[PDB]
RNA sequence: UGUCCUACGCCGGCAGGCGCGGGUAACCCGUUGAACCCCAUUCGUGAUGGGGAUCGGGGAUUGCAAUUAUUCCCC
């Protein structure tokens, strides 16, 4: 039904995370805002923060569609 | 030998030229910069605040690549698509109270000119300010 | 050594099934940089035979209204649902993609025949031709009806719709459709 | 020594110039790599990949492109220097290479050197 | 009452060239534009109805067919008919009614107002 | 040519129809007065009910 | 970053309810009387970062947007940009948002009808 | 080519030719 | 073009075809405004209780419509997916699974009232070689001729795509004892223009 | 296509206003700096930043005259 994505880090959430997303081989901002019931925009800003943090590896970059895997 | 400005990434150096151009601090910014829209086909406000340092940025450019632009030249290029409610699209101007004064500040820098026979065009000081940020733009993403 | 988007290589490409090997034209000839030619493929028959596959998904992206004629959008698409699904999957995405338009192929269809007021459905065989065409055509409606009102976007759900199309597991869209068209047509010899 | 060739698509012209050089290529003044659409970048590219670096590293070129959109002036720019080429190394330089680079070009692709005659239609009353 | 903080009074003793800023454009370019003969004669017919009436009760009621007529402050309190094309419409002239044209107070049109088979065999 | 096309589909419907009535009695035992003349559509009546058809079933 | 101690998920402001789970440009425009544009405009005068969420503000942010609506022209917000620019009874420049737009809609539909000009009567006769 | 597409050729051809050939008061006086 | 084409009412039917019948709004209009023509169209007495079957129920907007009147009713139909979501409508009546054409499982003397809403169309077309259109609208008309009260009527909608169906399916429905004729509703019209076969035992 | 098309200068946030030039025309608008498209930002499945109808206030413009909203602009 309707859909209850937050808008912000819970604790449990934001430490769900950053110990479950570095290992998907794949991260987009769209697997995990449904796989973690978050909004996108958020899911976006929370990518571009691991990748400032130096843990995750860019693959490609658009305003259309960015995409994200591990780096080992 | 020195690289020109059609000689690098547009993008790059409209954005080198606008934080060239912010640093300098000496542009009148008008008394109405964040209560504006820049066109009467908008539908918000420019949503980054310094928005006049990234205009005159690219208005320099656009004069560097042909000169002779008035205001209703500026105004045509900035224009875009009014969608008239629930009637066809049409093509519409920009505002020319904002070209005219990132006009008139450009000559209050001095980096821009009147010529004799129309609208503005480059100062020769400013000609070589901009190819020296486009050097500038150059050794940052060529030589990186 | 000429490569898709400069990174994917056609000289390892192995197409299985016997039926299509003139009708999926990829390799060293069929080999070009870009999914975008401005070629007159259809000005004559069975022209499209000769057209690079991943031109003729980057021709049938182009659907319902809105999105006809841009092809540079449709281009970048297929770009970006190559690189996550070599990501997804570790290997080649043109292997995938031609193993799923392999299985994605109905290989045997129903005709409505009719008289009056009686009409009735009899099984017939397919072209090769009509094979790689439907199954495009499937893959395309499954990817873009996957899609079209959630956060996924239309590259990851194209991919998504390739691997399911590739190895066969009947949550894919193509599949489905497939096995109900078999379905009918042997129900209806 | 130098050529001027033309190339076309439905209304988008490219008139281009070569002259011996050392390997830097223009368009409109503006460099090859430039050219805004990055998704047909590769588009604007085969003949130097599909001939190599080193058979232009002995030449220059200077393209004006009018009319037509983005991608019917790619179409337009890439006939352009196709032919440039052609026309240089049938006239100052030896034919065989004149020969096999026509015979690469017209292999991977015939409309690099032969124009697409495609042209809107007219509605009549 | 007040009309944008005005009151009626010294409204009437207001110009007629800095009355303008007070109405809004359509009104304010209306004035610019002049008023014609037959505006002055209609307002000179107003007030000789209201010279000539008793101090106690309302005037007499002046008939027109002009309908493009502003109201103005010198024109509150009169008895005014209208042609809506048939009729004449008769109204008093309120303070409440100090921009608007005369028109609007006579329609020309009238209000729009506006069993299946059942098988016995 | 649509005007024809519509007009003799309605045709070939009362056709058909007129030939099954033999052999049904054999094997075993619309809408013209509220068509409008100026325009295609339904007019309605105040004597009639809204506009319907009635063809009996034999 | 992660979620304040004092963030608001329903904030109550000009007897309307507010969903704090909202960026702040747009949870302003969730009353009546105020769109984007003039939301837009209210916060930059505010000097309010528009990024933040509209959950996490202070108590003195909200009452100084609050205070910035009620009184526009004071802050320099322009005449033209405002809801009602000259009210017919007592002429002044200001901007209705909550209550008071509905005050003068409905007293402005009572004085067409009180007139009977065409437009009162008609949207009356309407219901 | 055509009448139209070929006088654009023609006309560019011309304006590339003058801009490669290219890379004070009038006189007010008539005897120095 | 039409959905008849499509195939079977099994395949076409199903979950994703039901959730955008469910999330229609011209769906849930015009078969409700069809519902209400359909009950007006029979002659059962005005405050009389009645019992009235809805085949071709989908998704029970029709039973629904009869329920809101206050009559109870019985619904068959033959996709598993539309009964699901009638199901989760949280209908008053009881429903049933099973094909119309194999026959009505039903006692003779039973309903006062039958109510068919675009499902008789479906059986004027074989899509399988076991399937006979004529030898299935025989059976199926037979079986309302049966499970029905002598007596009582049955209101048949449809949107026939030609004449040869109209032919075929009066035939079978003459040929079943059947008593009646057509009402076509708004008969020269075209987006208004419903076909109801009207029917009663004597 | 153009004696109403318009360059340019000044004012106003916008419609618009003022002045001064070209064009009876491949000569000036005009190298017709069009939109889709392309590149970055915000948005995140929400009748929601989709969608704009219908209204409230004000300004401007064409007309002898805009009321029953001529047309345009802002909220
Ligand atoms: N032979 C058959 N037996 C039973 N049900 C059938 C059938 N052929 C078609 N149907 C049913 O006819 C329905 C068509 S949809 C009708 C929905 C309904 N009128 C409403 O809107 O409430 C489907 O539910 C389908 O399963």
């Amino acid at each position: 039904d309707k859909l209850n994505n937050l808008v912000l880090f819970d604790k449990a959430t934001y430490d769900k995370l950053c110990k479950e997303v570095p290992n998907y081989k794949l991260i987009t901002p769209a697997v995990v805002s449904e796989r973690l019931k978050i909004r996108g925009s958020l899911a976006r800003a929370a990518l571009q923060e691991l990748l400032s943090k130096g843990l995750i590896k860019l693959v490609s970059k658009h305003r259309a569609q960015v995409i994200y895997t591990r780096n080992t | 030998p020195g690289v020109t400005v059609k000689d690098v990434n547009q993008q790059e150096f409209v954005r080198a030229l606008a934080a060239f151009l912010k640093k300098s601090g000496k542009l009148k910014v008008p008394e109405w910069v964040d209560t504006v829209k820049l066109a009467k086909h908008k539908e918000l406000a420019p949503y980054d605040e310094n928005w006049f340092y990234t205009r005159a940025a690219s208005t320099a450019r656009h004069l560097y690549l042909r000169g002779g632009a008035g205001v209703g030249s500026m105004t045509k290029i900035y224009g875009g698509r009014q969608r008239n409610g629930v009637m066809p699209s049409h093509f519409s101007r920009g505002s020319k109270s904002v070209a005219r004064r990132v006009l008139q500040a450009l000559e209050g820098l001095k980096m821009v000119e009147k010529d004799q026979d129309g609208g503005r065009k480059l100062t020769p000081q400013g000609q070589r300010d901009l190819d020296r940020i486009a050097g500038q733009v150059a050794a940052a993403n060529k030589k990186h | 050594d000429i490569k898709l988007f400069g990174k994917w290589s056609t000289d390892d490409v192995q197409i299985n099934d016997i039926s299509l090997q003139d009708y999926i034209a990829v390799k060293e000839k069929y080999a070009k940089y870009l999914p975008h030619s401005a070629g007159r493929y259809a000005a004559k028959r069975f022209r499209k035979a000769q057209c690079p596959i991943v031109e003729r998904l980057t021709n049938s992206m182009m659907m319902h209204g809105r999105n006809n004629g841009k092809k540079l959008m449709t281009v970048r698409i297929v770009k970006h649902a190559f690189e996550i699904i070599h990501l997804l999957t570790g290997e080649n995405p043109l292997q995938v993609l031609v193993n799923a338009i392999i299985n994605s192929g109905p290989r045997e269809d129903s005709t409505r025949i009719g008289r009056a007021g009686t009409v009735r459905r009899q099984a017939v065989d397919v072209s090769p031709l009509r094979r790689v065409n439907q199954a495009i055509w499937l893959l395309c409606t499954g990817a873009r009806e996957a899609a079209f009102r959630n956060i996924k976007t239309i590259a990851e759900c194209l991919a998504d719709e390739l691997i399911n199309a590739a190895k066969g597991s009947s949550n894919s869209y193509a599949i489905k459709k497939k096995d109900e068209l078999e379905r009918v047509a042997k129900s209806n010899r | 020594q130098s050529v001027q060739v033309f190339g076309r698509k439905k209304t988008a012209t490219a008139v281009a110039h070569c002259k011996r050089g050392n390997g830097l290529i223009k368009v409109n003044g503006r460099p090859l790599e430039m050219i805004e659409p990055r998704t047909l970048q590769y588009k604007l590219l085969e003949p130097v990949l599909l001939l190599g670096k080193e058979r232009f590293a002995g030449v220059d070129i200077r393209v004006r492109v009018k009319g037509g959109g983005h991608v019917a002036q790619i179409y337009a720019i890439r006939q352009s220097i196709s032919k440039a080429l052609v026309a240089y190394y049938q006239k100052y330089v030896d034919e065989a290479s004149k020969k096999e680079i026509k015979d690469i070009l017209i292999q991977y692709d015939r409309t690099l050197l032969v124009a697409d005659p495609r042209r809107c239609e007219s509605k009549k009353f | 009452f007040t009309y944008r903080g005005v009151d009626l009074d010294q409204l009437l003793d207001m110009s007629y060239e800095q009355l303008m800023q007070l109405y809004s454009a359509r009104q304010r370019r209306r004035l610019n534009r002049g008023l014609r003969r037959k505006q002055h004669s209609l307002l000179k017919r107003l007030r000789k109805a209201k010279k000539e009436a008793p101090p106690m009760e309302k005037p007499e009621v002046v008939k027109t067919h002009l309908r493009d007529m502003i109201i103005l402050p010198e024109m509150v309190g009169s008895m005014v008919g209208v042609y809506n094309g048939k009729t004449f419409n008769q109204v008093e002239i309120k303070p409440e009614m100090i921009g608007h044209y005369l028109g609007e107070f006579s329609i020309t049109y009238k209000p729009v107002k506006h069993s299946r088979f059942i098988p016995l065999k | 040519r649509n005007k024809k096309h519509q007009k003799l589909k309605h045709q070939k419907e009362a056709e058909e129809e007129e030939l099954e009535i033999p052999p049904q009695y054999q094997a075993g035992g619309p809408g013209a007065e509220y068509k409008a003349k100026k325009a295609k559509g339904d007019v309605k009546k105040k004597g009639r009910p809204d506009p319907y058809a009635y063809i009996p079933l034999n | 970053l992660v979620i304040p101690e004092k963030f608001q998920h329903i904030l109550r402001v000009l007897n309307t309810n507010i969903d704090g789970r909202r960026k702040i440009a747009f949870a302003i425009t969730a009353i009546k009387g105020v769109g984007r544009r003039y939301a837009h405009v209210v916060l930059r005068k505010a000097d309010i970062d528009l990024t933040k969420r509209a959950g996490e503000l202070t108590e003195d942010e909200v009452e100084r947007v609050i205070t910035i609506m009620q009184n526009p022209r004071q802050y320099k917000i322009p005449d033209w940009f405002l809801n009602r620019q000259k009210d017919v009874k007592d002429g002044k420049y200001s901007q209705v948002l909550a209550n008071g737009l509905d005050n003068k809609l409905r007293e402005d539909l009572e004085r067409l009808k009180k007139i009977r000009a065409h437009r009162g009567l008609r949207h009356f006769w309407g219901l | 080519v055509g009448p139209r597409l070929s006088r654009r050729i023609l006309q560019q051809a011309r304006q590339q030719q003058e801009e490669l050939e290219a890379e004070r008061e009038r006189t007010t006086r008539l005897g120095p | 073009r039409r959905p008849e084409h499509g195939g079977p009412p099994e395949l076409f039917y199903d979950e994703t075809e039901a959730r955008k019948y469910v999330r229609n709004s011209r769906m849930i209009d015009i078969q409700t405004r069809m519902a209400g023509r359909a009950l007006e169209l029979l002659y059962l007495p005005e405050n009389k209780p009645c019992y009235l079957l809805d085949i071709g129920c989908g998704t029970g907007l029709s039973g629904s419509y009869l329920s809101d009147e206050g009559h109870y009713w019985v619904g068959l139909d033959i996709s598993p997916a539309m009964l699901d979501e009638a199901v989760d409508r949280e209908i008053e009546g009881d429903l049933l699974l099973g094909d119309m054409g194999q026959g009505i499982p039903f006692k003779p003397g039973t309903f006062d009232g039958c109510i068919s809403i675009s499902a008789v169309q479906w059986l004027c077309n074989a899509n399988k070689k076991s399937e006979n259109p004529a030898k299935r609208l025989y059976c199926f008309f037979a079986s309302l001729f049966s499970v029905l009260v002598r007596g009582s009527r049955a209101v048949l909608q449809l949107y026939p795509e030609n004449s040869e169906q109209l032919e075929l399916i009066t035939t079978q429905a003459t040929k079943a004892g059947f008593s009646g004729g057509m009402v076509v509703d708004y008969p020269n019209s075209a987006k208004a223009k419903k076909f109801y076969l009207c029917l009663f035992s004597g």
